[PDB]
Formats: C-alpha cells, structure tokens, sequence
C-alpha cells in the first residue's frame, strides 16, 4: 500500500531552476527520512541528498552540494528538492527513496532533460537493400530517422503487419543535441519486389506522420 | 569519499547456474553494505542489508557475505526473473555511494553476425549531410568492434553507434552510423566498415562504390 | 481517600517505571545498523527507577510497583484481598499506558520489539520459567529483609537496596529471558505490540518465585 | 548576609555541574573518526555531578541547581518571588561561565556542538516537549519528596536519590532530546555556541514538568 | 534452632550470588564471534551481588558468603570453631549447586569456561598468588572496619561499603587472575567443568590475606 | 602512640589505592592491537577506591588519602604543621611502593605507560593547570562540607559522597590532564617510570585548588 509519486520533471533549459515533488502516502512520512537518488541513461545510481523525518538534518552529495535543496513538508506528505544551476550533464532519472541506511521502498522515477535544442523531426531516411545486397539471400533494409527532438519515436512497419524481424535500435544523442535511431528488418531475398515494404514514424510531440518506401 | 567498486562489470549465465559478483570497498565498511536489483526501466529492488540478511518478500536463492572491505553477492539458483543489474549501496558514512553496476546476460551459443551496409540516399545528398550505416545484425556474444575503412584510409572520431538488448526469442545487434559533410562524400568512391567476431573465422569487410 | 490515592500512586509510579526504563532498550541503530547492546544501560536504567519510584511513592502506597510482591504481601496477610485486585489492575494499567506513551515518542524506524522479553532461541522456555523463578526470588527476599520491622541493623536507603537487586537480575538474565521479574513490565508492551510468545512464563514465574521468597522469610528463616 | 551567600552558592554550584557534565559529553573521537557515545558515561556525570553539587550547597542555598525546580518552589511557596528571580539569574549566569571555560580548554577538534541538546532528525518537537515533561516532572518528584520534613521512612543519601533521578532521565532521553530538563544546562552553551534550535522546548518542557510535579505532591498526594 | 537457619542461609545466601554472578561473566557471542568483554558488567554484577546478599542474609548468618572471611572471623575468636566447619562446607556446597543451574541453563553455545578463574597466560602463577591476597586484603578490612561496634563514625549502608570493596577489586584483577577473592566462588565452577589448574593460589591467597587483614585490624589498629 | 598509627594508616591506604586504581587503567590489547579504553572503568575503579579506603581507615587517621586536601587542612589550621610533613611523606612513598608493585606484576607487554597522567598533545599545559584546579576543587570542596560537625542535613554514606566527587573528576579530566587531583597519584608511577613530563602542574594545579576551595568554605561560606 505504499507507494511514492514524482512530478515536476520534464525538458528543461540549462542555467535555470526546477522544482521536483515526491507525494508519499500509505506510512508515517513525518518519523521517516526522505532520500533522492538519480540515474543518468545508461549509468549506474547516483545517490543525492538526504533529509531527516523532521527536516532538522539534511546531508548532500560533493556534486549535489549548493545547487541542489531538499525540504520536506510534512504537513501534506510531500518532498521537494530545489534543482538549481541545471547542466547538461544533470539531465537523469530522478527517485525519491525513504530510508535512513538502506532504501526499500522507490518512486516510478521522473525523467528530467537539460537540453537547450528544440527541433521539430524531420523526414526519414531509408536504407535500401542493394543489387549486389539482395544476392546474399537474406536482404536486409530499413529507414533512419534524424535530427528529432525530443524522445521518443515509435517505428512501425506496414502499420503493424511486419513484427518478425523488426530491430530498432535505442536512440542516440548527437554531438548537435538532436537524436536520431533506425528500424532494420531483414527479409528473404525472393521477397524482393513483392509485399510493399513500409515504415511508419510517429512522432507524438511534433505530430509529424512520414512514410516512406524503401525500394532497391 | 568512499568509493565502491564491482567485478565483474557485466557476466553470463544460464538458467539454474550459481554466479558470483564482488563489490570492493576503498576503506573498511564492515558490516554496512546494501544490495539492489534493477530491471530496465524499473526502480531498483532492495534485496541484502547488513551485506548478509535477506529483505523480506526475496526468495532465499540471494546470498550476501564478506565484511570490511570484501564483499560477494551469491545467487544459487538462476531463474529467468533473476536477470538484472545488480548494485551494492554504502552506508556506513555519509555519503552513501553506490556501486558501477554488473549486467547479468543470459548464456547461449557463440553467433556469426551478419554484415550488410546501405549507403546513403539521394534524397539525403540534397540536405548537405551524408550518412552511411552498415548493420551487424544477430550476434553473439556482446564483444564486438566496428572500424570505418575509407579509400584504404581508416576514418574515425565521427561515428555513432547504438546496441539492442538480448533478444526475447537472444543474440544482440549492432548499428554504427558514419557522417560526413556532403564534400566529403562527393571527393571519395569507396567505403567500407570493418568487423570482426569471435565467431567469425575471419574478418569481414563490406564495400561499396557511389552510385554503384 | 488514602485507598484511591494508594492506587493512583500505584498506576502513576508503574507508569514512569516502564516509560523509562523500555525507553533505555530502544536501540537506536535499527535492524538495518543494529549497535552493541549495552547492559549497564538497561540494567542501570531498570535497577534505578525502581530505587527511584520507591523514593517518590514507598510513603504513599507501599512501592510495589510489581504484581509479583502484590501476590506475596498477600500471602503473608500484609494487604487485604480487596487491596490487591486494585493494585495488580493499576499496574498493569500503568505499564498500558506507559509503553503506549513510549510507542507514540519513539520514531519508528527504531522501535524494533518496544522492550517485549523474548526467551532465548536456544533456551527451552522450561529453562526459562526456572531462571524467571530465581531472580524474582532474590527480589522480594530483599525487599522483605529491607522493609522488615524487627530488624535494627538496616542501614542505609531502603530503596536503593531494592534497586540494586533489580539492576543484578537484568545483569544476569537479559539474554535468557530478557529478566522480566515483573508481570506488569511484560504485560504493557506486548499489549501494545500483540507479540504473546512464551507469556505465561512472565507471570507463572514471576509470581511462584515471589510465594518461595515471602514464605521463607516470613514463616521459617524470620517467624 | 545569608541571602547573597545563597545565591552565589547557586551560581558557583551550576557553574561546576555544567563544566563537569558537558566535558564528558565532548568526543574525542573527533568529525573525522567520531568514536562510539559511551553512554553510562553521559548518565553517570550528569547524575552523580547533581548528587556532589547538593552534598556540597544543600545547606547553603538549598541546593536548587535547576531553574525548573526553583519555578516549582514559587509556585508552592517555598520561596518568594524575589528570591527566584536571583536564584534563575544567577543558575543561567553559571551555566554561560561554565560552558564558557570548557570552550576554551577543549581543543578545537573535538569541541563538536558543545553539549549543545538537539532533537532527534526523525523526532517531532511536539513529541520532544513531552519528553522533557516527563522525565522533570519525575526529577521535581522526587526532590520534593526526598525533601519531606513531614515523612518519617526516608532513608539514605537524599543527594544520592536526587542524583539517581537525574541519571535515569539521561539513561533515557539522550537520543530523544538530550535529557536536558535543567532550562540552565540549555541556556548555557547554546549562547556560547550560537545555536537556538527548538530551545523553547526546553523552557517550556521542564517548567510544565515541574509545576505538575510539585502541584501533585503539595495538594493532592500529601497535602 | 537458630544454628541450623545460620548454615542455611549462608548455604542458600551463596547460591544466589554464584549463580547471578557467574551468569554475568557468560560471553553470548559464542566461541565463534566472541563480544568483547564488559568489565563494568562483571564487576558490578559481582559486587552488588554481595551488597545484596548481605542486605537480605546478614541479620540471620551475618552474611560471609566466602570461606577467606569465616577463616578470618576465628582467627579473631568472632565464631567457634564448630560453626566454622558448618559453615565453609555449606558455602562450598552452594558454589557447586549454584554453578550447576547455571550449566544447565546456560546453552552448550555459549557456556565457555563458566566463569572458572584462570590466570593470565603471560602472568606467572607465583604473581597470582600476590594479586589474590592483596585484594582479598582490602575486601576482609572493608568487612572489620565496616562492622565494627566501637565506631562511632559509619555512615550510609553497610552492605553496599561491602559491595563496592568487591567490585574494585574486579575492576583491577580481572585480567590478572579472575579477581577471585573467595575461595569456594572458585571451587564451584571449577568442580562443575574439572578444570583444576592453579586452583591452589584462590584457597591459599584470600586466606592469607584475610588473615592479614583481620589480625592487622583487631590486634594493631582498633585493638 | 596513635600518631604512629595515623601515619602507618595513611601509607597502607594511599599505597592500595594506586595498586587497584593504576591497575585499572592498564590496556590489555598491547601496543600491537590496544583496546578502545573503558572510560567507566577507570572512573568507578578510582572513585570507589577512594570511597573504600574512607570507610577502611577513616577513625583511624581522617582518610585523606591526598597530599592535596592535608594542605588545605593546615590552611584551614585542622591539623598540625608536624602532622602534614609526616602525612605527606607517608602518601608520597605509599604511591612509590604501590605503583612498584603493580610493574613487577604487570607483564611487561601490557605495562605501557603504568597510568602516568598525562596532557593532551593539543592541549597546552597552561590550559592544564586550570583543569587539574577545577576538579580538585570540587573535590576538596565535598570533603569539607560532608566532614562539617556544624551541619545537621547530613545523611548518608559520606565516604560514598567523596568516592562520588573523585568519579566525576575522572569522568571529565581523563583525556585533559589524566584526572590525577591526587599529587601522590602522579608522584608514584612518575618516580618508577621516570617519566617526569608537565609534572609541576600535578603538584600546583591540585593544591591550589585546595586551598582555594578550603579556604572558602571555612571562611566565607561557613566561618
């Protein structure tokens, strides 16, 4: 029965300030330290700062020191901690974690991203599967979406009807600060020609719908 | 500070296997050492506090032990919900630091990847930017290397790449993306991405020529 | 009257016995950063308040501060009947309210048992009705050769006496069966925690160890 | 004039009690490796200090040491309003010279907060007044009745009686809040100190502590 | 008769104290992760322990509680010979009896060497004999001095002069060789476990001292 | 002559008192693995000795037991100036014998430094001075007003209430200057280990404070 809900994440521009919400219900948060712990994407935890049950006592990381507040409000069963001066680099996941020593119980986690671009996705690339490709017997093809902003996209073959096969890879970030990602799927090569091979993109914050035909 | 360190950085195991990790300690932290398992895109799950009792609601197969500096987490029997990330937490003094992580990958046959590169598109060429990808699809184990071959000249510092995970029926796949100004492009004709596997008898190299 | 004021000082002294003394238990490390117990602590804590309470209150009820003297004043005709249901109600009222006082004061990450005597796991509960039997035994043989009357080569605090016989039965026995030696002391805290494992040994004990010592002094070593 | 003799024996009795109890409070173990809290250590300085210091001035200025108590004579008319107002002045005036010789022969690496009386992190101030209500009202208690000329049953030490009182209340309330009841022994370091945190608690905990106490014993328990 | 209550108490007084204080010296953490030793534990569990025992049977046998001090008593012509021999053999039999419960509740675990006296391994058993008799010196003066009819000074409780005279000499010789200073103490356990090594130093060195003790104090400083 | 017997008491008790009380201070851990010291330990061990020694030999020659408080007796001109030279000559060769006894029968990888107080690395000895001053103070302070013939609020052990004052001081001063307040304490292992390191404040610091606190109490306070 308990359980920890965040909010106040989302995209934001560096240099600037955020207010972060931990809602906790199902125990006694007064008599109970409050902690948040943070996971950059594809890093390990990193732990941050840590509040008594009353607030008298806070304690925080060497790089969380200054620029990060935590406070507590046990009043509405609520903890907040202040983010102040965000980087680039303080983009990650955010948890809030009760426990003086060990944490047992988390929150879902709230994704915070520091970035400063913001660039509506562009059109697609396909991969087409070559004559000297398609020779081998198990032709491959694909399409690569670029310069999009921000996470994430989903790719879709044929609205659906091509599932077997089908490889996207994660996103990557780019030096310019957009991401970009491809779905390959590998075919039988006497498929060729036949069967129109259709990738489907949506991009949900941009609303951008593109289809494009892979042909050799 | 404290800082704690973990060996292996990630392993592989079977089904029903017994498997070890260790989690080093700078100084002595005796009997204060936590573990943690973590699933992807999921909080992490407390497991051992006291680096040798159980959290309550674990199954027994988890075994902590070591105390000062030395620590090993032990699972006895493997189970298919067992594979995780599994991290070991300090907290001894403030501040609480936890470990670097170590991925559990399940064990299967050593695979041959297979090679296929596509060169940019047309349609790409009027953008100014050029793009070529060559794909390792469905190999195994994880190591493997990518080395961009240009004009018999090795290109490299501009190139982005991204690996799945196991796969749910597991092997893995690779996608390694070269750009390069459309200049660039236009002043050289061959391209190529080397690759070589543990699984492969040979290195491998697809190449291919502009507009052919 | 004297006899309502004899039991509120009864429930009042019993009371701060328990808010203190389980207090002086709490180990404040938890289950997850357990400290070393320490024995001078709690038997110290323990031993004192009892010297303590019968200081505040020998003048006004007697000082029991304990069902098991209660049970031997009466077999040895020192209180009426109708004196000790009143007596043993308030105690184990007061021990009610006072570990309940201490479960609302005490955070609850360090909580833990709230002082509840549980036997050793490796000690039979047969064994530990024997050493519940003893220690209690030492406990009102003092007090009755420290409040005896026809005595005249008692010297110094009665109550200190007392205390000091209580603080050895915790040196002892805090590892067998927690050391008890008082039916109330147990009775509060396991009211407020429901853990009622091996609780007759607590009151069995405490009570055939108190008829042994009241009996003896009384009717054979002092008639 | 015995009124100036009684009043400086006030000042100069909280200045050896504060300087005594808070030094074996400092620990040596310093920021960088803090050694474990001995904790009979704190009990037994602070309790046995109060037990020397009234053997010493009990017959000089009756041995008050305590603004709380001092409180609870005015309240019973024990003493006039005139003679408190010198009694506190000069009790917090000890407590600032006593904390304040001990800051300058501590080394500066183990100074630490001073002795300062600090809340626990998890512990609500509401539950920490309530602590301090508690463990003075039994130390109020027990000095008026250790102080009794209507009894008769009073054996021993009455200093040791009061200096056991205090240590029980330190066996229990260090972790809670310090175990100040003594308004003076908070007053004290925390000006040398600079530090005000909840310091109202222990003004209004130990004052309500002992006026309850010294109310019960006057016109209820044996008026 | 009244002769045969003296022998039972003292048979009964003895039993108690071997029982509780060897109970006390019992390391709980195993031979597999032993605790560090408590000395405070020890020492004061087995100087209360006689400050109790004295308190409860010293009206009825006198409360020796150890064969070093009846040896003293005739040699001061304070009781016959007969009641002597009466009573080393009941307090001999106590020891055992009393040890002999505590083997049985006592987990095989954390029995260890029940309390058995051993000297240290660098300490010669030659210098065990001079620690023993110094500090059973002190222990047979504190009883003369303490209860002696022509003084006129003493003050407080008896007893406890006599508990605290035990409990430094634990505070000082329980390194050195177990801080004995009662022959049948260490002839209980050590029949108990057949553990017999340099048990001859714990019967002639608190004799020799309690002799000393006795003779200088009746016959040179108070005769 | 009872002056030969005050004088001989005075050597026999000042010579046991550094034979348990260093004794206690000894690290049985070694210079390889030293055990975290029992800061208890030596307090109660120095402060019950004390205690002991009062009831042994105070009818005898007044228990001074303290090079320290027989000058505040000729200041205070309670005992004569032949008197003092032979007490003090007594209590500094009862230190010299007793701690010599203590090294023979200390192995030699556990003697370390045979309890010599000490001051602290980071504390200056000037700051030394006025630690030692204070707890001797308090010290002689308590003797003074417990021994008052004119006092009639008196009640308890008053070698209990002295043995009190000396734990106090130790339980504050052990990590200052190593709580001596007792010249012929520090007098005695300084000569058997040659170690004579800030020795002249072991002499003025608890002298002063001596005469300080005699001087005031029968002067000012009750002249």
């Amino acid at each position: 029965q308990v359980q920890l809900v965040e909010s106040g994440g989302g995209l934001v521009q560096p240099g600037g300030s955020l207010r972060l919400s931990c809602a906790a219900s199902g125990f006694t948060f007064r008599g109970y330290a409050m902690n948040w712990v943070r996971q950059a994407p594809g890093k390990g935890l990193e732990w941050v700062a840590s509040i008594s049950g009353s607030g008298s006592i806070t304690q925080y990381a060497d790089s969380a020191k200054g620029r990060f507040t935590i406070t507590r409000d046990n009043s509405k069963s609520t903890l907040y901690a202040h983010v102040s001066s965000l980087r680039a680099d303080d983009t990650a996941v955010y948890y809030c974690a009760k426990g003086d020593y060990v944490f047992d119980y988390w929150g879902q986690g709230t994704l915070v991203t520091v970035s400063s671009a913001s660039t509506k996705g562009p059109s697609v690339f396909p991969l087409a599967p070559s004559s000297k490709s398609t020779s081998g017997g198990t032709a491959a093809l694909g399409c690569l979406v670029k310069d999009y902003f921000p996470e994430p996209v989903t790719v879709s073959w044929n609205s659906g009807a091509l599932t077997s096969g089908v490889h996207t890879f994660p996103a990557v970030l780019q030096s310019s600060g957009l991401y970009s990602l491809s779905s390959v799927v590998t075919v039988p090569s006497s498929s060729l020609g036949t069967q129109t091979y259709i990738c489907n993109v949506n991009h949900k914050p941009s609303n951008t719908k593109v289809d494009k035909k892979v042909e050799p | 500070d404290i800082q704690m360190t973990q060996s292996p950085s990630a392993l592989s195991a079977s089904v029903g296997d017994t498997v070890t990790i260790t989690c080093r300690a700078s100084q002595s932290i005796r009997s204060w050492l936590a573990w943690y398992q973590q699933k992807p895109g999921k909080a992490p799950k407390l497991l051992i506090y006291k680096a040798s009792d159980l959290q309550s609601g674990v199954p027994s197969r988890f075994s902590g032990s070591g105390s000062g500096t030395d620590f090993t987490l032990t699972i006895s029997g493997l189970q298919p919900d067992d594979f995780a990330t599994y991290y070991c937490q300090h907290y001894n003094s403030y501040p609480y630091t936890f470990g670097q992580g170590t991925k559990v990958e399940i064990r299967r046959t050593v695979a041959a990847p297979s090679v296929f590169i596509f060169p940019p598109s047309d349609e790409q060429l009027k953008s100014g930017t050029a793009s070529v990808v060559c794909l390792l699809n469905n190999f195994y184990p994880r190591e493997a290397k990518v080395q961009w071959k240009v004009d018999n000249a090795l290109q490299s510092g501009n190139s982005q790449e991204s690996v799945t995970e196991q796969d749910s029926k597991s092997t893995y796949s690779l996608s390694s993306t070269l750009t390069l100004s459309k200049a660039d492009y236009e002043k050289h004709k061959v391209y190529a991405c080397e690759v070589t596997h543990q699984g492969l008898s040979s290195p491998v190299t697809k190449s291919f020529n502009r507009g052919e | 009257q004297a006899f309502w004021k004899a039991v509120t000082a009864e429930f009042l002294a019993m009371l701060i016995f328990v808010l203190l003394s389980l207090g002086s238990t709490i180990n404040w490390g938890g289950t997850e950063k357990p400290l070393p117990v320490d024995m001078v602590l709690i038997s110290l804590c323990f031993g004192l308040s009892i010297a303590t309470m019968v200081q505040c209150f020998g003048h006004i009820s007697g000082g029991h501060i304990n069902p098991a003297v209660t049970v031997a004043m009466v077999c040895t005709r020192k209180i009426s009947i109708a004196k000790s249901v009143f007596y043993i109600a308030a105690q184990c009222l007061g021990a009610i309210i006072g570990a309940g006082i201490l479960y609302l004061v005490t955070p609850p990450s360090v909580v833990g048992g709230l002082g509840v005597t549980m036997v050793h796991g490796n000690l039979t509960a047969g064994h530990g009705l024997l050493v519940e039997l003893i220690i209690t035994f030492q406990l009102v043989f003092t007090i009755f050769a420290s409040c005896d009357s026809k005595r005249t080569d008692v010297t110094g605090s009665i109550a200190l006496a007392i205390g000091f016989s209580v603080a050895i039965g915790h040196l002892f026995a805090i590892n067998y069966t927690g050391a008890s030696m008082n039916p109330a002391r147990s009775f509060g805290p396991a009211v407020i925690m429901g853990n009622w494992e091996n609780h007759w040994i607590y009151w069995v004990g405490p009570i055939i160890g108190a008829v042994l010592a009241g009996g003896l002094y009384e009717y054979v070593f002092c008639p």
